[PDB]
RNA sequence: AGUAGUAACAAGAG
RNA sequence: UAUACCUCUGCUUCUGCUAUU
RNA sequence: GAAUGCUAUAAUAG
């Protein structure tokens, strides 16, 4: 017979072109299970490995066996090295300051200036934080408040000013107190009244108790480092480890990114902060340049690039350096302030993590062996694998189940310095003055460097010269990954340059989905993402139109809202199907009410609620627009007051109506001790709804004072009373009740 | 009276010592933590979880209110809502088939001022609703990626301009310091405060809504010829990389954006005229068939009054008064005496950094105006000779001082420039270095005044001096006074000149802006062979198309007339896109390498194809005879716009192997129209005039030689030629 | 202090350059060539071109899934009576006598008159959802006591060979049938001449696909996946029969309901999206299992009567499994639809192309062909060595089948290959253009995409058809090997 | 059993 | 012990940084 | 004949 072969497609398409039928992204992306121990531990074998011949030396702060590669011995193989020459660093920094003059100042001035005017809660925007009160994650907003809790006391009110910087101050003055002192809640067990046949109940009450740490166990948990393993890595085989940083830790890395982005932003060759069509103008405007200014009849070749081990082998004492160098011409103060980051990451300690689970297949028997009791049980207990790896981890092992981690930059949030160390290798351009000259892009790891010479050969010898130089930064470039061919395609960050940058529909296909909001946000997503593929990602009218239908068919199925004249059985469909015969305008019906599907190419951008509102039914869209739905839930006036959440500007336009709903909060916490938090929770919700009761601009613009919430509240109250009696709004018996009550504060 | 109740409601919360605690210790500050302070984590599945919780018997969560209970526990066996409350919203949670009931036997509500609140959204649906679609074109698109308003605004101002406006609409107690930008948009607060005045929709959804028609959205898309929100919105619409349609929006459109637009039209007319044998000819057949989005071209220069050098030329083409008037921005200037000559050179400014500016040589007046104020200006090469002004608004007064002081492009203005200046964007595009500096000096005006320098105030009758402060005042800025006080018939050469009824000419061709940008609203040229203004890689690959097309007929003319097939009106357009300067010496070249194959019989289709259209501009050949030589050919455009000669291009490559040409990306066969003798008939040939292969590469004759060497060589000697990597090829004159 | 460091570092530090030659480019993956190695084995969740859907004509408007399943089976009740076991094929841990009665149970409830499609939690049921197999946890202390509680050697994929099974199933599901599955909604009335050429190229894109054998296929794996996880969040702690259904409609214009067997759900108490809730599956099939024995490993067969498939009376077997899925995959399922988006963008970029080449529409014209243009052709595949091309919409169809199999076939090994082979991919790209391109480690780069070739078939097929392609265009390059050569 | 694949689930908890 | 053929739970069994904004 | 530079819960990228 006739054996069909899909490579086919590549004799009649170049790969380039047709780049999007290998992206396999209609299927599942690879998820971890159970332990990220293993992937942790390798982590600190290699990082260490990598390291090995530099200076090994004991902490007198922590007692952690610190390892130190800068200025170590250069590498005698293709190995991965961390071993950085200072001074290579330094003057390809130096070269960098000369051809882009007055930049590090420049930078250094806007990331200082922008400090002085940074708050706090600057802090409570990046998803899961390290609470070191608790010794587990916790969202960032509430690690920053468990925190500023814990640091009040012990005397440390920094964060009461406001600003950024004072509560920075208080972070490393916590350091040099002698015990740490924290609340951590307990039950307690109360007899209460009820209708009881004994007539009482007994239910716990928890209670904030004082617990103390030592100067060094806070030390260490300020310096800790919270593992896990990343999910859903796409285009890999096996999985990768990963790391979440402190609070106190997050507070000093804000100003170095800060300066490394300025610095970033002004350079040429840099694929961070631009992204999307930003980054496609930049790369497609600097590669037109740098192909031209090619000499003739000569060869101008593009090394598409990739750096393996990259987060591995830069070391924190190098990122230290950069920043001296940087802020050369800034105050004392502000060259103290940014060393800080690097200097916390060079002392950093890593957790690492649930342990290790051990069986018995004849007793079906399971149990997880945490990490510091990880050599409580004889090594040949473990499997092969694992058995290595403890021998290796042993000499970095910490006894409380912790790992000294001095090299490396394990959780890596140095993108935009890292990527300046990279822009400042392509900056040196020529050794020798030999008969060659680079010069390329650089997006963190991932760079691509253009090398214009006389023949390929010397090309060569040009790359050869980059690779030994990267090395001295400690960049190690995959020799495997990596590949070179005369200029006109490339790839750079995924994205595919033939003669210009290509379109890849398949890369971002997994955005067609029904994003899980809700009805009515879930529509509009769903019609923007079809809009804005239709632009950027080059999807003809033919597959935009079916991206709606194959979208309403999840959308359908998913909030289970069939259109009404169907015969789909189903609990929702019973009383769609009697809206169906009740309405009149059933062209106005939104499709989650089993109504009409009216979208197409010209009025994606439109709201549904908009499009279908003039053909509506006056009762439906009563309904459907009730200013005081229960599902929504807006203001009010007796005692109104849950766990709201503060409503957010998203990109989305949509119309708030009943399918504008929320879901029920996740109640696997009712059966943990963490029940606790419930209470906490609904304490500060008590608090910030009377108090966005009180002023309604606080909902949206922030209120700004360093003095008491209750003063504020008490002032504005007692106004509006003095105002509303003079006024006549209020009548004397009740004026008598407002002063008399505001009088007991 | 809502006072009373929350009064009494802080004494119940008072009550809690845990609450206490926290309004007293908690600062208004560190409200902005707590209100973000929860229990759960982020969800990183929630496509999964909404799909998997759908399947739920109770989901929602409804918000403990006396309406929540105006929903039934079941309907006809449907178990519509539990008892059992929500951990956030402690309120009843509910299924799905609550929504759809509320929707259907749920109260109804009022909707009163629903469409004044989300007026926004009703006017994108009147634009789309209100418009007009013309026709779909298949046929090459340069989509560039710019930086664009994706949605149109009521008044655009800064975030915090706009989120005080916004203040004073919604919440007027909490609106902190009255800033100067309250006054500014009075008429703005006032006129919306009493259309939201009637409304029961939550204020925050209020505050958004109107920061969504205040907040400017701009961002980088792929666009070509439209830039107008209106536009922009409709961006999916409006074309793909392979295909183009014509829309036209609803409502109104504004006079700036008809201006800007109207502008680069003429200026593409012009530089695709130019080309032509009497452009006046040409310029005047496209003119009056070019259309900006539904009015013409001639209709708009009739109606709009403004508009630069080509706006004025096209006008003489058509027959209308030609108008002086010019624009900077705020400024509004009009010549009455002088002769502008720009030419471009290396400016070095206040910082310590060095600019490519164009500077304007000659002495030259204007009538400068700002608003209410008015004023003459008389400059002369980077130096402001002499000012005069009027006497108007005191703020009015101050912009125009700065605005002609930057416009006269000063050596003075240029050395007061103190802090960051961008004329490079983070996109690494160029910003215009003349409006950039208007923008900069706009803002630090003390910096500029105290650079510039003081001297004596006139005293003559009406003419009295101004200082810093903006009052009448013995020292005034060098070259500025203050005073009380406040047609002729053109003819248009041919080739794109208007002459004086004297003889002296007031514009030429010559004087319009090279620079070629995004129109704001879409051009349509109502003519067959419209691509002919198109962009560099438009014009390139049409015209490639047109030679494929006609191949059967060009190659066989080509073999028996020489040049009568050379002058062709696809040609004529190419030409428009080679650098003038080049142009000539291009044909020189090409012709003596087509004609080389003809006669000598060692042809190349490809290569025909490839140099065929520069083979229209009157040749240029060297003093002694011998054509130009050329490895690659630069076109208009960026660094990427060029065809080579030996290898392939990114605009212009050929697969042998396939038998596929490659132009801008798109694939076209060349099965068929290929000879039999050629696939190894070597293309050494046909890569240098007056040059045949002779045998390979031979050591004793040494290294490869340059254009340049080969060019200096007498007919006879052989030489060493490498026309892509790894194959060298050994050639005699 | 770079030139002096470079001086002084050891020259054993390099890239090791070397210009790539098409020779340096030897068949990814020899292993999958080793005949030792077992053929690896059919592993999906459902059957594919091995399917068999019993068509019952209906009224057209839905009904209750046991509802449809009932009169499904009344229809052929020749099959749904047939109470003998005669086993043809056995999987090694399975048992035949549970299997069957589960299998019967299952008949049984679906074809009843109760409402409910709950399975009582018999003996074999609880075998046949792996009941109580979970370990129990206990106390670190009293593990650490225990000397033979150990850590487990994790479990590798194992090594299989190219089986043509896999070939069989891109050659099966690439082929038209008369039968339409997608269900894809209602849009908009067209205004904008834009809307209308993507009306009329839907025409073309749509129906090619949506009569093709992959496209039903597709259909059933969303359809019943949506309902797999609607009945694993709702009857958590019940055993459920799960019919495996799906719609079609026929060249007339008539509605068929397609029941390809039953499944059964155990207990489904999923915490974490991973958790996994063992399905067992029953489907119908024509494909007697003796042909290729080494497919069907993880099957367990029984005949079960006969049909017409035209003329030929063909014997109907059914194919019983233990088979399990988790959270993720079920969501995933239900958004398999979007397989069409990729294959029909692809496809229609050339389409577009084209257009601007000849300036007009030319959807007509690349499918079919019209007065000016001929109809446009694809390499498609290979007979006894020599390549063979085919249309528009056999190229199209091609893509949609290879992105159905991207789901169906979708792990780590497949999303490791993918990626690192497209590396390769691009070398051999700069070999046809002529951009010599060189290598530093090639047998590096090898390396990361031989170890993602375990035992996934659909990429140990494109490992296969990798090499062929490859050794296609080394042929093709020769061509090139002689031009302006003298 | 099975899913699956460098480690898990095959219910967990009062 | 027991209530318990009862009750509660289904991302919380540690999910980072940065860019597209 | 220019600008106006920012900050999402999805997805992708590194």
């Amino acid at each position: 017979g006739m054996n069909i072969n899909p490579y086919f497609l590549f004799i009649d398409v170049p790969i380039q072109a047709a780049i999007s039928t290998t992206f396999p992204y209609t299927g599942v992306p690879p998820y971890s299970h159970g332990t990220g121990t293993g992937y942790t531990i390798d982590t600190v074998i290699r990082t260490h490995e990598y390291s090995n011949k530099g200076k090994q030396y004991i902490s007198d702060v922590t007692g952690c066996t610190m390892v130190d590669p800068t200025n170590g011995p250069l590498p005698e193989d293709n190995e991965p090295s961390a071993y950085a020459q200072l001074d290579c660093v330094l003057e390809a920094l130096d070269r960098m300051d000369e051809e882009h003059p007055g930049l590090f100042q420049a930078a250094s001035q806007n990331a200082m200036e922008t400090l002085m005017v940074t708050t706090v809660d600057k802090l409570t925007q990046g998803r899961q934080t390290f609470d070191w009160t608790v010794c587990r994650n916790q969202p960032a907003a509430t690690a920053l408040n468990t925190t500023i809790t814990s640091f009040r006391l012990n005397d440390l009110n920094g964060a009461d000013k406001g600003g950024l910087i004072p509560f920075c101050q208080d972070i490393i003055d916590s350091l040099d107190r002698p015990e740490m002192t924290f609340f951590s809640v307990k039950n307690i067990k109360k007899k209460l009244p009820a209708k009881n046949r004994k007539g009482f109940l007994i239910k716990r009450i928890p209670m904030k108790v004082k617990d103390k740490i030592t100067k060094v166990e806070y030390i260490k948990r300020a310096l800790s480092l919270n593992t896990m393993t990343k999910d859903a890595e796409r285009g890999k085989l096996k999985r990768r480890a990963i790391a979440t940083a402190g609070i106190q830790i997050r507070g000093f890395v804000l100003v170095v990114e800060n300066l490394a982005k300025n610095i970033c932003e002004n350079l040429e060759q840099s694929g961070l902060p631009v992204g999307g069509n930003e980054k496609k103008a930049k790369l497609s405007n600097a590669v037109a340049k740098m192909l031209s200014n090619c000499p003739p009849g000569g060869i101008s070749m593009t090394v598409t690039g990739d750096n393996t081990k990259w987060n591995e082998c830069l070391n924190p004492r190098i990122f230290l350096a950069m920043t001296e160098r940087i802020t050369r011409d800034s105050p004392i103060w502000f060259r103290d302030f940014c060393s800080i980051a690097p200097v916390l990451f060079s002392n950093k300690i890593a957790r690492l993590g649930k342990g290790f689970m051990i069986t018995s297949k004849t007793k079906r028997l399971k149990a997880q062996i945490p990490c510091p009791d990880l050599f409580s049980i004889p090594l040949e207990r473990y499997n092969e694998e694992t058995r290595a790896k403890l021998k290796k981890l042993k000499p970095f092992f910490n006894e409380e189940g912790t790992a000294s981690l001095s090299p490396g930059m394990m959780m890596g949030m140095f993108n935009m310095l890292s990527t300046v160390l990279g822009v400042a290798a392509l900056g040196i351009k020529n050794i020798g003055n030999k008969e060659y000259l680079w010069d390329g892009l650089q997006s963190s790891d991932d760079f691509a460097l253009f090398v214009n010479a006389k023949d390929e050969e010397t090309c060569m010898e040009g790359i050869n010269d980059f690779y030994r130089t990267c090395k001295l930064l400690g960049i190690n470039m995959s020799k495997k990954k990596s590949y070179c061919n005369e200029t006109g395609m490339f790839e750079f960050t995924s994205m595919f340059y033939r003669d210009g940058f290509v379109s890849n529909f398949a890369m971002e296909l997994p955005s067609f989905g029904v994003a899980g909001v809700n009805e009515s946000a879930d529509m509009a997503i769903g019609m923007t993402i079809i809009k804005n593929n239709m632009i950027n990602n080059g999807m003809g009218p033919a597959t935009a139109q079916t991206a709606i239908q194959l979208f309403i068919a999840d959308y359908r199925y998913t909030y289970k809202c069939h259109r009404g004249d169907s015969k789909v059985e189903g609990k929702r469909m019973k009383i769609i199907k009697e809206l169906w015969e009740n309405t009149k305008g059933r062209d106005g019906l939104l499709v989650a009410d089993g109504g009409p599907n009216i979208y197409n190419l010209r009025n994606l951008h439109i709201p549904e609620i908009v499009l279908k509102y003039n053909l509506m039914d006056p009762e439906y869209k009563g309904r459907l627009l009730h200013p005081q739905n229960p599902f929504v839930g807006h203001l009010s006036e007796a005692d109104i007051t849950p766990a709201h959440g503060p409503v957010k500007k998203m990109d989305y336009d949509a119309v708030s109506g009943t399918h504008s709903w929320r879901t029920k909060r996740n109640r696997s916490i009712l059966n943990t001790d963490q029940r606790n938090m419930i209470l906490e929770e609904q304490c500060y919700a008590k608090c910030c709804n009377l108090f966005e009761a009180c002023f309604n601009s606080a909902s949206y613009r922030k209120p700004v004072g360093q003095h008491s919430m209750l003063e504020a509240m008490a002032h504005r109250l007692r106004m509006d009373a003095r105002l509303d009696y003079e006024s006549g709004r209020m009548s004397k018996d009740d004026f008598e009740k407002a002063m008399a009550h505001l009088g007991e504060i | 009276g809502m006072t009373l109740a929350k009064i009494e409601l802080l004494k119940q919360l008072l009550r809690d010592n845990e609450a206490k605690t926290v309004l007293k210790q908690t600062t208004v500050d560190q409200y902005n933590i707590i209100r973000k302070f929860n229990t759960s984590r982020i969800e990183k599945n929630p496509s999964l979880r909404m799909k998997w919780a759908m399947c739920s018997n109770f989901p929602l969560a409804l918000t403990k209110g006396d309406m929540a209970n105006r929903i039934p526990l079941e309907y006809k066996g449907i178990q519509l809502k539990t008892n059992a409350e929500d951990i956030g919203t402690k309120g009843q949670m509910c299924s799905i088939a609550a929504v759809t009931w509320w929707n259907t036997y749920g109260p109804i509500g009022d909707t009163e001022g629903f469409e004044r609140v989300y007026e926004s959204f009703f006017l994108r649906k009147m634009r789309l609703d209100n418009a007009t679609w013309g026709r779909i074109t298949f046929g090459p698109v340069e989509r560039v990626r710019k930086r664009v308003l994706l949605n149109p605004l009521t008044k655009e101002m800064p975030p915090d301009e706009a989120s005080n406006v916004i203040m004073e609409i919604l919440f007027p107690k909490e609106a902190g310091i009255p800033r100067e930008s309250t006054w500014i948009h009075r008429e703005l607060i006032k006129e919306k405060r009493e259309k939201l005045k009637g409304t029961m929709i939550t204020p925050i959804v209020l505050a958004y809504m109107l920061e969504r028609e205040l907040v400017a959205r701009r961002r980088f898309l792929p666009v070509a010829g439209a830039t107008s929100a209106e536009f922009i919105e409709m961006l999916h619409c409006l074309q793909g990389e392979n295909w183009r349609q014509i829309y036209h929006p609803g409502g109104n459109k504004l006079t700036e954006s008809r201006s800007q637009s109207m502008i680069v039209a003429c200026r593409k007319i012009i530089r695709r005229s130019i080309v032509a044998s009497n452009p006046l000819e040409l310029a005047v057949e496209i003119a009056n068939k070019t259309v900006i989005d539904t009015e013409p071209l001639k209709s708009c220069l009739a109606a709009i009054d403004g508009g630069d050098v080509a706006c004025d030329i096209i006008r003489a083409a058509l027959g209308l008064k030609i108008r002086q008037r010019q624009r900077f921005g705020r400024l509004e200037l009009k010549r009455i005496s002088g002769r502008g000559f720009k030419n471009d050179e290396e400016i070095l400014i206040g910082n310590g950094t060095i600019q490519k500016i164009g500077i304007w040589d000659g002495e030259e007046e204007f009538h400068v105006r700002c608003g209410e104020c008015r004023g003459i200006l008389k400059k002369s090469k980077m130096k402001l000779e002499k000012l005069l002004i009027n006497s108007a608004k005191k703020e009015d007064m101050r912009d125009l001082i700065i605005l002609c002081m930057v416009f006269s492009q000063d050596t003075r203005m240029f050395q007061g420039v103190r802090g960051e200046i961008n004329f490079l964007n983070r996109a690494g595009q160029l910003l215009s270095p003349m409006y950039q500096l208007q923008r900069y000096f706009l803002n630090r005006s003390n910096d500029l005044f105290d650079q510039w320098g003081y001297e004596e105030s006139p005293k003559a009758s009406e003419l009295h001096g101004i200082n810093e402060s903006m009052n009448a005042s013995d020292y005034t800025l060098k070259g500025v006074v203050v005073t009380r006080n406040v047609t002729e018939k053109v003819s248009i050469t041919k080739n794109l000149s208007l002459i004086k009824r004297t003889g002296e000419v007031i514009m030429g061709a010559n004087d319009v802006s090279e620079l070629e940008s995004q129109a704001q609203l879409m051009i349509t040229y109502d003519t067959p062979k419209m691509w002919e203004m198109g962009t560099t890689k438009e014009l390139v690959q049409n015209t490639y198309q047109w030679v494929l097309k006609n191949l059967v007929t060009l190659k066989a003319q080509f073999l028996l007339g020489k040049e009568d097939m050379f002058q062709w009106d696809a040609f004529e357009a190419f030409e428009s896109i080679i650098p003038q300067k080049m142009a000539g010496q291009y044909s020189g070249f090409a012709r003596a390498v087509l004609k080389q194959m003809r006669d000598q019989e060692v042809m190349k289709t490809d290569q025909f194809i490839k140099l065929l259209p520069f083979c229209f501009s009157p040749p240029k050949l060297r003093s002694n005879g011998e054509p130009y030589q050329f490895l690659k050919l630069v076109l208009k455009g960026g660094g990427e716009n060029f065809i080579e000669v030996r290898k392939g291009s990114p605009l212009f490559s050929y697969n042998p192997q396939t038998e596929v040409l490659t132009i801008c990306g798109r694939m076209m066969s060349l099965k068929g129209k290929i000879e039999d003798e050629e696939r190894n008939r070597s293309m050494g040939n046909a890569v240098l005039a007056g040059f045949l292969v002779s045998g390979k590469y031979d050591p004793d004759l040494g290294d490869f030689k340059t254009i340049e060497e080969l060019e200096k060589l007498k007919p006879g000697e052989k030489a060493n030629i490498l026309l892509y990597q790894g194959k060298p090829v050994k050639v005699v004159k | 202090a770079i030139e002096r460091n470079l001086a002084r570092m050891s020259p054993l530090v390099s890239v090791t350059p070397k210009k790539l030659t098409w020779e340096d480019l030897r068949p990814i993956g020899p292993h999958i060539y080793n005949h030792e190695l077992p053929e690896v084995p059919y592993n999906a969740f459902l059957l594919m071109s091995d399917e068999l859907g019993l068509a019952n004509m209906t009224e057209g408007k839905s009904k209750k899934p046991k509802t449809l399943a009932k009169e499904c089976l009344e229809k052929y009740s020749t099959l749904r009576d047939q109470t003998d076991p005669i086993l043809i094929m056995k999987s090694e841990k399975a048992n035949e006598n549970f299997l069957w009665k589960l299998w019967r149970d299952c008949v049984n409830t679906i074809s009843n008159e109760e409402m409910s499609n709950e399975l009582q939690k018999t003996n074999y049921a609880k075998w046949a959802t792996g009941d109580g197999l979970t370990y129990q946890k206990i106390m670190k202390e009293v593990a650490i006591d225990d000397e033979t509680m150990c850590q487990e050697e994790p479990k590798i994929p194992n090594k299989c060979r190219v089986a043509a099974w896999v070939q069989t199933e891109m050659n099966l599901l690439s082929t038209l049938t008369s039968k339409r599955a997608l269900d894809l909604p209602e849009i908009g009335p067209d205004v904008a001449p834009v809307e209308h050429v993507g009306s009329e190229r839907r025409k073309y894109f749509v129906n090619e696909i949506n009569y093709c054998k992959a496209s039903t296929v597709m259909m059933k794996y969303v359809l019943f996946h949506t309902s797999l996880l609607n009945e694993s969040n709702a009857s958590m702690g019940k055993y459920k029969v799960i019919p495996i259904t799906n719609r079609v409609v026929n060249e007339k214009g008539e509605s068929f309901d397609m029941l390809y067997g039953l499944a059964v759900k155990g207990q489904s108490h999923l915490r974490g999206d991973t958790d996994v809730v063992t399905v067992v599956t029953f489907e119908f099939s024509s494909t007697d299992p003796r042909v290729d024995s080494g497919k069907w490993p993880k099957y367990t067969v029984f005949r079960i009567g006969s049909l017409f498939v035209s003329g030929r009376e063909k014997s109907v077997y059914l194919y019983c499994r233990v088979n399990g899925t988790n959270k993720i995959q079920m969501k995933w399922g239900m958004e398999a639809r979007r397989c069409l988006l990729q294959s029909m963008q692809q496809m229609e970029a050339i389409v577009e192309q084209e257009s601007s080449i000849q300036g007009y529409d030319m959807t007509k014209a690349c499918f079919k062909g019209d007065r000016v243009n001929s109809p446009k052709t694809f390499s498609i595949g290979t007979q006894e060595g020599k390549l063979v091309k085919g249309s528009f919409g056999k190229a199209l169809r091609v893509i949609f089948t290879k992105c159905l199999m991207h789901y169906v076939f979708g792990n780590a090994q497949l999303e490791g290959f993918s990626a690192e082979s497209r590396r390769l991919l691009l070398l051999i790209q700069a070999l046809k253009d002529r951009k010599g391109p060189w290598v530093f480690d090639l047998e590096g780069m090898y390396s990361g995409i031989e170890e993602c070739i375990s035992n996934n078939p659909w990429v140990i097929q494109s490992a296969y058809w990798f090499n062929e392609w490859l050794g296609f265009e080394k042929e093709g390059s020769k061509v090139l090997e002689s031009v302006d050569e003298i």
